[PDB]
């Protein structure tokens, strides 16, 4: 589990293991796909897809999921998490939101994307309705049997951990993990590279003017922006992405009946939608003539149909067709 | 003017007086309960902005 | 409490018993009427509106109301419950979004419904305040003790409930509720009605090819359109509506005073509301004259009065009156 | 913890402890100053800042803070609270929305105001990023140590407590918190100021014709509009505010680059922003000749440049300036 710099942090920027990158409004099913640097699904061995696994200290928390809290303009609802990736179903939002509660804290975080669904169709809903005709969306999926694609993860560099730099009662006294490769010296003349088990410091004596480093390249990481390079190598670690984009058909928009109306070679269509509405028609002679309207507000329009005839198309509800003699 | 920019005139930030044309305009409060109707209108330097 | 197919349930159309039908954002006062499938309210038996009975299996579950959520684009604010029917003060929302927690599932229920709140008044908010006039709102009761309206709520269609056809270790094994009367067959020939103790299946073994039914019309339900018809008869319970539309006079809106300025036989108006306010004008002549303009942004306006007389209307501020000589 | 009248509280007009004034959506931060009549801080006595102290009865209730909910269209995020007074950094909302939780009951407070957040910046975004430039904004503090005005804070007035006037077998019995100054009489002649202990009435019976008072200014209070005057005296308490609007440079807007594209004396610039930007320019010529427009969506422009020099604002992106020969 990656812990990153999140931007607005609650208070401001802090460092939380769930900082959000890579936020994807670019879907149509009210879904967005998301990266926390965090990695929940199983524990740190295996089992159990529902835990969560984010990084306290220099170390994981394998436990329960139990609150986590995607939200945007308003809360959205999670989908599924697989990895450092989660799916949520959300509203439109100027920003993404995010945060689950370990229980002692909220500890959440939070982020700018400008997230909308339109839904596919010549209606510009705001929101999937229940009923309505299915038709090609763009969509994440529910599952994790995925590999259309991967990204990149190899190691992570080092990080900071100062709860390392110790006093040995005059001098600062590094310490390791579990033998760990901690990588040191301080501003004075000491100990210059640091591979090694819990050193001392002959030279410096303040905390402030040291390395405390954790070359911990145990396990790779995503290579988020908020990634300092491991400087060595890129080392191994393609990983899938599990959330891939697929051409689900979304339970989809419908706009409400019109009202046709006769005249001579002329349709009045008193008019009255849900939703804006992209009318559109195409007068069938080789001059084309179309019309293009977003229709919103209730309007009695008018069609100048000719003598072999228009087409006319009420939203993403099927397309009509006129004889007008 | 009220509404108008410079409905709050203070010649200076420390100055107690002031020329407050707010057309600031107290109604009874209802149904017998405590409150203060203040009816008035937002500043002339909220607009401006 | 009736069981119907939510549409939206969280993932997809699940069948919460708290299915969603009869959204009614149409009256004024920031409230919605809406109808759950289920029946809060007293228990099974007689105590407590403030307690909450869903359906769980083919079963009740009369237990407390402790964490129930409407909600829309925010969360909402329950008004009071009553039968299947509650009463809660939403704001805005393209669609509507209810839920309660029974403790170990949230088990929520969400719909499409277009949602808005104008106040009753030339003023456009989009919320009600704390202060203003007071003039003839429609609004829904707190209450119960009425009967100004009643729909029909003749009882179930049948039910699916394939927990019951077991298995009698080769034959397809049917049981039965509390000797409710369960509606039987399998493709294959064999019983054919089913009207029936736990029956067994001489000749299909399958549970997938068998009518596992719940005839079980001790209690009535409301007429859903996501019921299927109890196909015999149209039995009796002619049952009220709590929450009637009354004329209440909401606590309502006001619009920020005009500043008048005189010039010759016009007016001058520098005008400033805080929403946008509809007004408008009548010039007394036999030639009337009107204007309308809704006005949002800050504006001076102006207006030709006449010898006779003119009438001002900032909003639902009374109307004003001007002799311009 | 003052406590008063609290306009919409969750029902209808309650009197919350928690009962909001003066609503400050003044800055630019995201963030709002507000005061409860509630004074939640210290403990009644001496202890961290982070438990709660509001009024049930005529008494306090100093406990955790365990809960607390300021929200609008969407829930908030607390930035510190200081005496009455609490700042939290919330979206836009037509109103404002406060509450806490007990623990057995919900007891929340709301109100109207016209909230927005503006950035400082000619863009005009919905929420602030995690990156930009920094620029001058206007903004509330974290802390309390803070001086730079004082607002007045004298003694309540009395407050009404039926609970004192009991009943003595056959006449209405007043009673004292702890000797604090109850202010007494009835319609009928009996006992006519009330500086007492716990007195009984010889001539009025009915607990609805007296007058139970609490003179207990011991403690003084805000000055809230939804206070009654103390009619003795201005008593002392010129008390500070912590959450002074200072010059904070927000972390702040940028909007995206522009495409400049050369012709003879024009500059052709297709230009695609974030959010709406107000561009402007200067024609330096004596001839000033500027610009604006706030631009939201994409669109390619034109400038007639002249032959000394325009220059050019995408935002509060630096400004630019351009050699046309």
């Amino acid at each position: 589990p990656y812990i990153a710099d999140c931007p607005n942090c609650g208070h401001s920027r802090c460092d939380s293991p769930i900082a959000i990158e890579e936020v994807r409004g670019d879907a149509h099913a009210g879904v967005i796909r998301i990266q926390t640097s965090a990695m929940f699904g199983l524990k740190t061995d295996g089992v159990d897809l529902a835990y969560m696994s984010f990084m306290n200290g220099k170390t994981q928390k394998s436990i329960k999921i139990d609150n986590l809290h995607v939200r945007t303009s308003a809360p959205c609802s999670l989908v599924s998490h697989h990895g450092y990736y989660i799916l949520a179903q959300c509203p439109p939002g100027d920003t993404v939101t995010v945060g689950f509660h370990d229980g002692p804290n909220r500890h959440t975080c939070t982020v700018a994307h400008k997230v909308e669904f339109r839904p596919v169709g010549r209606e510009k809903y705001r929101h999937p309705p229940e009923h309505g005709v299915e038709l090609p969306c763009n969509r994440y999926t529910h599952k994790r049997a995925d590999q259309g694609h991967y990204v990149e993860m190899h190691q992570p560099g080092l990080v900071a951990d100062h709860s390392l730099l110790s006093i040995h009662s005059a001098k600062v006294k590094i310490t390791v993990p579990s033998g760990a490769q901690v990588k040191y010296y301080c501003k004075c003349p000491d100990v210059r590279e640091g591979i090694t088990s819990s050193d001392h410091t002959t030279t410096c004596t303040d905390v402030k003017q040291c390395r405390a480093y954790l070359i911990d390249n145990k396990k790779w990481v995503y290579n988020s922006g908020r990634l300092p390079r491991g400087e060595g190598d890129t080392f191994k670690g393609k990983l899938h992405v599990p959330f891939v984009p697929v051409k689900a058909k979304c339970i989809a928009t419908l706009a409400p009946e019109p009202l046709v109306e006769h005249k001579h070679r002329t349709l009045i269509l008193h008019l009255h939608p849900d939703h804006p509405t992209l009318l559109t028609t195409r007068s069938l002679g080789s001059d084309a003539n179309p019309t293009r309207q977003w229709i919103e507000r209730p309007t009695t329009v008018n069609f100048t149909v000719t003598g072999e005839g228009l087409e006319y198309t009420w939203g993403n509800h099927p397309p009509k067709r006129v004889w007008a003699q | 003017k009220a509404g108008s920019f410079g409905d709050l005139q203070s010649r200076t930030s420390t100055s107690n007086d002031l020329y407050a044309n707010t057309n600031l305009k107290l109604q009874r409060p209802q149904a017998g309960i405590v409150h203060t109707p203040f009816t008035q209108a937002p500043s002339g330097f909220e607009r401006w902005k």
